[PDB]
Parts: C-alpha cells; sequence; structure tokens
C-alpha cells in the first residue's frame, strides 16, 4: 500500500477543509473556522489499488508554502466558483508549484468548489475549463462539499496522476 | 504569521494545529477550544501526552507543553527507562472516565468517528481480548467500512493476503487464528454488504463497530506497565487496564488477558512507598501484587472509576 502526500492549496474560505473532511470523514464542515494546518489519512482504492493518502488541508493565507510544494506529490488548488479573487489567486500558487518543484509534471487538480451556489457563481465554468487548458490540459472539475459532487473525484484523480 | 501553534495527533496519525493563546502556558481547556468541536463533541475526549512507553490523560487545568517540556522528569517518576529516550506528542482521545451509558447515547458523527478510530487502534494492536467470532465480526464491520460493498469478482479468493488482514485483525493473531478466519470474515462481509437492513451510513457502521466493542472487558481502558511475580519465581511483565468497567491485566509481551476484575468484585491497596498496589479479589479467595512507578495512578484511577457507579 503506497502512499500518496496530497496538498489542498487556495484562498482563504473557498471550502479547503470542507472538501477534505467530506472526502474523509462524510462530513460537511458548515462553521468557517480558519485553518492553521490539519492533516488527515485515509485509505481508499484507486485503479484497484489499496492506497494511504495523507492530505494535507493548507490555510488560505499562510514560509510554510515552499516545504508543502517541495513535499507534496499532488496538488488540488481550489477556488470558490463564489469569489473572483479566489480564482485570480491560482495563478501565482500554479506558479509557485512549478518554481519549486522545477518541472511542468506535477499531479495537479483545479476545483471550482461552491457549485451547489449555482446562483451566487461569479465564475463560469468555461473561465474554469480556460484556465485548465491553459496550464497544460490540467485536470479540472467543479465540486460542492455540501453536496458531495465531485469531492471524492479530486483525491482518485491526483493519485492517478501521481501512478503516471 | 507569528504565534504560537501544536500538533493535536489522533490514533490514527492526523492532526490538527491549533493555537496556543498563551505559549507553553495554554491549558487543555483552551486547546480543547482550538479543536473543531462543538460541547457535544468534546465532552467526551480529552488531551492525552503519549510517548511509546507512556501515556497520560491531562486534565482542563493541564498545561500541555510544560509536561512535554518536563517529560525526562516524568518518565524517571514514572516509568524504568532512560528519559532522553522518546519525545511525547500531544492526542485528542477518548476521556478515561467516560461511563460507557453515556457513550451509548452519542449520535454526533464526528464523536463516533473519533470513538471508532481509538477503538480500531486497540482493536489492532491486540488491547481489546474477545472470542474469535467477535473479532470476526469486527473484521467484517472493517472490511465494509474501509473496502465498502463486498464484491464477488474483487473479494472472492486471495484477497485476504496477510496485507489486508492487517488492517482488519489484531496483530497478536495476525498469524496465528487469523488466515484461518478468511472464509468466515468474508462470508460476514459479504452478509453486511448484501444486508438491505444493515445501513451503510458510514457513521451507522462504525457505531455497529462501537457495540460490538463495548462489550469487550478492556473498551477504553488507560493502560499502564508494571510487572507481577509469579512461582520458582519469575518476572512477567504486564499491562494493567483501567477502565470504567474494572481491572484488567495483560501479559505485555503477548497482550494475553491474565485477570480480568469488575468493581465490586476486587479491592485494592495502594504501597506505602507509592511504587506498588495489591489485588484482593474479593469473594474469589485470589491475590496479587503489581510493582509499577505507576502504581499511585492506578490507584488514584481506581478509584475514580470505580466510585462513579452508583
Ligand atoms: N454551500 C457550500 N458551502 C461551502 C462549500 N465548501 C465550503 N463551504 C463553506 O464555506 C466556508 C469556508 O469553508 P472552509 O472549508 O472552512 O474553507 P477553507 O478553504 O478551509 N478556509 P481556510 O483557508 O481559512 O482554512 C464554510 O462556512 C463552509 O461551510 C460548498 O461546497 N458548498
Ligand atoms: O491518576 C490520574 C489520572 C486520571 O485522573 C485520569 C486519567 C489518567 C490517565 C492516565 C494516567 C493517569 C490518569
Ligand atoms: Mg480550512
Amino acid at each position: 500500500m503506497r502512499e500518496y502526500k496530497l496538498v489542498v492549496l487556495g484562498s482563504g474560505g473557498v471550502g479547503k477543509s470542507a472538501l477534505t473532511v467530506q472526502f474523509v470523514q462524510g462530513i460537511f464542515v458548515e462553521k468557517y473556522d480558519p485553518t492553521i494546518e490539519d492533516s488527515y489519512r485515509k485509505q481508499v482504492e484507486v485503479d484497484a489499488q489499496q492506497c494511504m493518502l495523507e492530505i494535507l488541508d493548507t490555510a488560505g493565507t499562510e514560509a510554510m508554502r515552499d516545504l508543502y510544494m517541495k513535499n507534496g506529490q499532488g496538488f488540488a488548488l481550489v477556488y470558490s466558483i463564489t469569489a473572483q479573487s479566489t480564482f485570480n489567486d491560482l495563478q501565482d500558487l500554479r506558479e509557485q508549484i512549478l518554481r519549486v518543484k522545477d518541472t511542468d509534471d506535477v499531479p495537479m487538480i483545479l476545483v471550482g468548489n461552491k457549485c451547489d451556489l449555482e446562483d451566487e457563481r461569479v465564475v463560469g465554468k468555461e473561465q474554469g475549463q480556460n484556465l485548465a487548458r491553459q496550464w497544460n490540459n490540467c485536470a479540472f472539475l467543479e465540486s460542492s462539499a455540501k453536496s458531495k459532487i465531485n469531492v471524492n473525484e479530486i483525491f482518485y484523480d491526483l493519485v492517478r496522476q501521481i501512478n503516471r | 504569521k507569528p504565534y504560537e501553534k501544536v500538533r493535536i495527533y489522533r490514533m490514527d496519525g492526523s492532526y490538527r494545529s491549533v493555537e496556543l493563546k498563551h505559549g507553553n502556558n495554554t491549558t487543555v481547556q483552551q486547546i480543547m477550544e482550538g479543536m473543531r468541536l462543538s460541547q457535544e463533541t468534546q465532552q467526551y475526549f480529552t488531551i492525552w501526552i503519549c510517548s511509546e512507553n507512556l501515556s497520560l490523560q491531562l486534565k482542563p487545568y493541564h498545561k500541555p507543553l510544560q509536561h512535554v517540556r518536563d517529560w525526562p522528569e516524568i518518565l524517571a517518576e514514572l516509568t524504568n527507562l532512560d528519559p532522553q529516550r522518546e519525545t511525547p506528542q500531544l492526542f485528542l482521545r477518548r476521556d478515561v472516565r467516560l461511563p460507557l451509558e453515556v457513550e451509548k447515547q452519542i449520535e454526533d458523527p464526528l464523536a463516533i468517528l473519533i470513538l471508532f478510530d481509538e477503538a480500531r487502534y486497540n482493536l489492532l494492536k491486540g488491547f481489546y481480548t474477545a472470542p474469535d467470532a467477535k473479532l470476526i465480526t469486527l473484521a467484517s464491520l472493517l472490511l465494509q467500512i474501509v473496502y465498502g460493498n463486498y464484491e464477488s469478482k474483487k473479494h472472492k479468493q486471495g484477497f485476504l493476503n496477510e496485507e489486508n488482514l492487517k488492517s482488519i485483525v489484531p496483530v497478536t493473531k495476525l498469524k496465528s487464528k487469523a488466515p484461518h478466519w478468511t472464509n468466515r470474515i468474508l462470508h460476514e462481509y459479504k452478509n453486511l454488504s448484501t444486508s438491505e437492513g444493515v445501513s451503510k451510513e458510514m457513521h451507522h457502521l462504525q457505531r455497529m463497530f462501537l457495540q460490538n466493542c463495548w462489550e469487550i472487558p478492556t473498551y477504553g481502558a488507560a493502560f499502564f506497565t508494571g510487572q507481577i511475580f509469579t512461582k520458582n519465581h519469575k518476572v512477567i511483565p504486564v499491562y494493567v487496564g483501567v477502565n470504567i468497567k474494572g481491572l484488567h491485566l495483560l501479559n505485555m509481551e503477548t497482550k494475553a488477558l491474565l485477570i480480568s476484575l469488575k468493581y465490586g468484585c476486587f479491592m485494592w491497596q495502594l504501597g506505602d512507598t507509592d511504587t506498588c498496589f495489591q489485588i484482593h479479589s474479593m469473594e474469589n479467595k485470589m491475590s496479587f501484587i503489581v510493582h509499577t512507578k505507576q502504581a499511585g495512578l492506578v490507584v488514584k484511577l481506581l478509584m475514580k472509576l470505580n466510585g462513579q457507579l452508583m
């Protein structure tokens, strides 16, 4: 059983914790408690393999990021479809990882959260796919921690990429 | 970004970072606040401090970082090891005082998974002594919880190697009675899977697991180390488990259950030098002494958990 070090990254309030806790514990975190740094462990099966996931749920604001990126094998970059700045912020995160890893080829997924808040959508699905396309055909998903849509796939996709 | 923080671990190896508002002066009580738990969740659990050779439950007023600092002195006072040996970490775990009656009330999914993770840890470590059938049930529930629904295709043959068994059966049994169990674990797995009457909600499956653990005599025990002497005079190293049900002695090496005593079926006396305690097995005409520098803690806890019944 291979260990996979996954890192969930993005600006404050996007649902990094909510996504992680839903995935790991099957619970929806309603209260907004800014994260310092939480780590979770979960055994899953991806393409017939028992995998031990270690998921680092990081702070929206943060010298640690460099280290997270050095150590992480796979990164979920999360924005809220509800908040434009959270989407904007993700360029530097993507560029920082590439810098720190010194390679184009880092397992990575773009995740637009708060999909259940369709009404309050500020960021279009197409803007989302457009950003991912441009990022060397990055994996892309819209997700909901509340509704459970595409929660598991975030982590499974990251594993697949690492196995590649 | 300056402020102080600490990792509070759980049994599964996960952790939550908690701001230390008062540096090393921060208390258990305040740290428990820094978690993502309600007044419901929090009542079941507290901060422990643990290294490999010692686990202590701390109390609301304790300053955990001070215990971390003073650990070599603590190890010196309570154990026989060289104190530079090990560094403790802080963990969130079940309060040893938590009445089983109360725990049976619990509905909160997070409290259930935290209790379940800890229970699972004790099972796999061998601290839960139970009939082979009860253990097979626990392995089957673990299979449902961790691997999801039974699949004829995936699960039928040679899937329960030692690899997979290790995650579902006590380590003490992994190569003794466990490989003989596979037919019967899978059977019960399949039975769970294809039972439409048994809920597959995570918290429901985990609560079921706990239900089967509540019956085990050592459930929820704080463990201490010490030694007993038998006939013609050998040292048997032991775990002393004190839980809300009674006192339990485990052979340290094998984890075998030596004695298990319900409260009000035995008496205890602490040593004058606070280094041993005697157990008088009232209405059983038997006795034994346990040597440990933890004797003081054992006796205090025995009193508490005994006094807790009414
Ligand atoms: N409707 C809805 N609300 C969500 C979703 N994900 C998160 N939220 C809400 O958004 C708020 C912030 O979520 P949280 O997971 O704490 O965000 P974060 O990215 O971890 N924040 P931080 O970086 O400070 O740690 C919470 O109130 C949470 O309930 C989602 O998919 N749908
Ligand atoms: O004796 C004091 C204790 C206590 O009051 C509660 C829990 C404990 C757990 C482990 C070791 C000692 C204690
Ligand atoms: Mg968070």
